[PDB]
């Protein structure tokens, strides 16, 4: 089976800095367009970013840009997302998402999600 | 940019009958729509990708289709795990990838 | 990386075993239209020569890749003859051939004096002269650069998104046996009225050992009034007469 | 009545490269759209009228495309005077004549 | 060249009355559908009115009607717009606009604007 | 779910001239639209059902047209009882049955 | 002529309980899909419920369900609607509506309304 464990979420002040890590075991890291999807408490889903099977076109959501940064590491089978200057509205549950397919034409589908971590921003 | 809309908000049903869910786009996408099932207290799961095509490990009770603005997911018989939230998502026009809003199917 | 539509690529297929049933049922192509043949009879024909033309166009210009069409792609970028034999395969490629801010590597010609011939290719970059005034290598009023660029952005409506097009073209000229669907060369028989197929030659009759020295380069035997009367077996390369 | 929308709000660019601007209507207009260039501290100027057709006195760096709902203006190479605000305007459904919102292209 | 000079704007109280005049030299007055376009300070453009190469279908913006009146004079090559009961929100820059073409089918395009005058309404 | 919209909000007219009212849907309904006349201080009354077809007892001054998204009611000559409120209603997508918003035609 | 008399509306406290009755004479009760339509004071029309020429698919408006109940009686030519836990926003004019036709395919049109009764919820 495919497993997507993740960690890093917690409680910070408005203006803080977090960094979420995400480890993948089941499939074969790389080649897959990993992503990140948030969900506000009591609302529908959203979208944050996704990169490549490499580092190219980090592709943010244009209500976030300049504050988030998504990166990865193929040797460690890891995916990271860093958030600075948290705007007291990025309190949600964040999910690591795989991409359901191997080649670039049929990419874009959020196949095989992981269980999410929670982030609250308050004082 | 595309405002996806799920035209019923909640369906009260009984375990065993069928279930119809409709998703309507604000712009002509073609065949590129997926349906996810947010279970109560679990991670979401891809039911069907690419309109009418099922994903691996999904039982045959779920069916779909469409090709334009109106799309429909159909559940043949509600098992007691199927009372959940359902989201539709397009992938042809990005950024951003827009979701639906949710259709909480509950027991009555 | 595909080529632009104004200077399109042309790959020629050689002796092979081609399987078109895995292409006809791939469920990833947005348009599969064969013109000179029904699709289900694709696996059993031996096309003396196969060409493949690959390029990238817009979403609403795929209906101009057809025999006898009008439009700026149809007039002078790529012209299909009216007696076409191959197929047209077209699929969306927004994930590959588009990028944020515009992918300007796909140019197309929108100014030319006359329409193109079928299978004609115009890579010339002369300055167009719209008006009666000559300008001699500079722009201005009614002097245009003939090549514009597609603005490919992923936040585009469907119909302004890059579609990759592959046009297969088959022909049956005079070859002896070329590419062809996968088949099982079942054992040959002799001295019995049989229904035979020799890499394309379909017929009926009795097959018999020959004694006619088929020059090392002669595929078959032609008889006055033009009926096939000898063949050469591809595998063992021996001449056999075909009595009726 | 028609809500014209310019889908990027600001583009940071460098003098010399390409620039693309998109205008999206809320209803099907056909070919009837114009692009104006509000310079900093000057009166506006009609760049292209009728979609892809240029006005008199406008250099060949500006081009237009699109139809139906999506329209696009393209600047080939940014001269240092081209950093301005750009408006799209329809003329087929009146009153009133609706403008866009502005796309301030600046230097970076 | 075409020139479109205009005058009349200034400072008045909410409930006042203004009258803007506009003189045209370069082209040949009449035949052209002259117009008027406002722009709020720090906002996009808008539209006010336009008449004819004569006096017919004065064509206001339906958030203004009953308070404005547009007219012209072909002998003096002049265009006038009069505003009564200024609603403390008609503070803008007003532009005289020509109409880019000679015949009625291709009218509607705001060709060859003029430089605008400013109107502030306050107390 | 369907947002029906009446694009003019109020028409000032004179008794005798003609009158036109437009109703625009947010989704493709086909031929299934009705027009009601809320008189001042009376119960509403079905003018036309099924687009262009008149109801029984309705005089010939009222006519209907349109399909798909745009629909139009036309009154030939305003009698002094015709100054009222007019509602458009679809019946193809339920629940719920959505109404318009009202177009108060008054005397001027 | 068709007549649709109705009664029951009045003044109750938020959290009260009402029951509206509606008697029909002119046509022939049953076979007709009777309905109920509200109109807020100073707003457009809305929709509440409709049943059958029998009792099936009571079909509420999904901002009301669990609080209203519509029923009928063919022997008495009567139609009833009962409201519990009035939410201080169900203050309107309620109308009995017939259904313009006899067979199920062309149903859905609000033919031959009645005169409405008023319901105010306050304290
Ligand atoms: C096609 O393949 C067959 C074998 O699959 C070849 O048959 C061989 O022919 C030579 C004669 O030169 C014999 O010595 C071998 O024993 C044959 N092999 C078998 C397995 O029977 C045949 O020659 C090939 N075709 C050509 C044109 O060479
Ligand atoms: C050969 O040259 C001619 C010049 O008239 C040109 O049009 C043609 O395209 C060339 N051949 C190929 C295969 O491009």
């Amino acid at each position: 089976e495919v497993q997507l464990v993740e960690s890093g979420g917690g409680l910070v002040q408005p203006g803080g800095t977090l960094r979420l890590s995400c480890v993948a075991s089941g499939f074969s890291f790389s080649n897959y367009w990993m992503s990140w999807v948030r969900q506000a408490p009591g609302k529908g889903l959203e979208w944050v970013a996704n990169i490549k099977q490499d580092g190219s076109e980090t592709h943010y959501v244009d209500s976030v840009k300049g504050r988030f940064t998504i990166s990865r590491d193929n040797a460690k089978n890891s995916l990271y997302l860093q958030m600075n200057s948290l705007r007291a509205d990025d309190t949600a549950v964040y999910f690591c998402v795989k991409d359901r397919t191997d080649w670039e034409l049929i990419r874009g589908y959020f196949g095989h999600w992981g269980q999410g971590t929670q982030i609250t921003v308050s004082s | 940019d595309i405002v996806m809309t799920q035209t019923p908000s909640s369906l009260s049903l009984s375990p065993g009958d069928r279930a119809t869910l409709s998703c309507r786009a604000s712009e002509n996408i073609i065949n590129y729509l997926a349906w996810y099932q947010q279970r109560p207290g679990q991670s979401p799961r891809l039911l069907i990708y690419d309109a009418s095509n099922r994903a691996t490990g999904i039982p045959a009770r779920f069916s779909g289709s469409g090709s334009g603005t109106d799309f429909t997911l159909t559940i043949s018989s509600l098992e007691p795990e199927d009372f959940a939230v359902y989201y539709c998502q397009q992938r042809i026009i990005w950024p951003p990838y827009t979701f639906g809003q949710g259709t909480k199917v509950d027991i009555k | 990386r595909f080529a632009s539509v104004y200077a399109w690529n042309r790959k020629r297929i050689s002796n092979c075993v081609a399987d078109y049933s895995v292409l006809y049922n791939s469920a990833s192509f947005s348009t599969f239209k064969c013109y000179g043949v029904s699709p289900t009879k694709l696996n059993d024909l031996c096309f003396t020569n196969v060409y493949a033309d690959s390029f990238v166009i817009r979403g609403d210009e795929v209906r101009q890749i057809a025999p006898g069409q009008t439009g700026k792609i149809a007039d002078y970028n790529y012209k299909l003859p009216d007696d076409f034999t191959g197929c047209v395969i077209a699929w969306n490629s927004n994930n590959l051939d588009s990028k944020v801010g515009g992918n300007y590597n796909y140019r197309y010609r929108l100014f030319r004096k006359s329409n193109l011939k079928p299978f004609e290719r115009d890579i010339s970059t002369e300055i167009y002269q719209a008006g009666s005034k000559p300008c001699n290598g500079v722009e201005g009023f009614n002097c245009y650069f003939p090549l514009q660029s597609y603005g490919f952005q992923p936040t585009n409506g469907v119909g302004y998104q890059p579609y990759r097009v592959v046009v297969l073209s088959f022909e049956l000229l005079h070859a002896p046996a070329t590419v062809c669907g996968p088949k099982k060369s079942t054992n040959l028989v002799k001295n019995k009225c049989v229904n035979f197929n020799f890499n394309g030659l379909t017929g009926t009759g009795v097959l018999t050992e020959s004694n006619k020295k088929f020059l090392p380069f002669q595929q078959f035997g032609r008889d006055i009034a033009d009926t096939t009367d000898a063949v050469r077996d591809p595998q063992t390369l021996e001449i056999l007469d075909i009595t009726p």
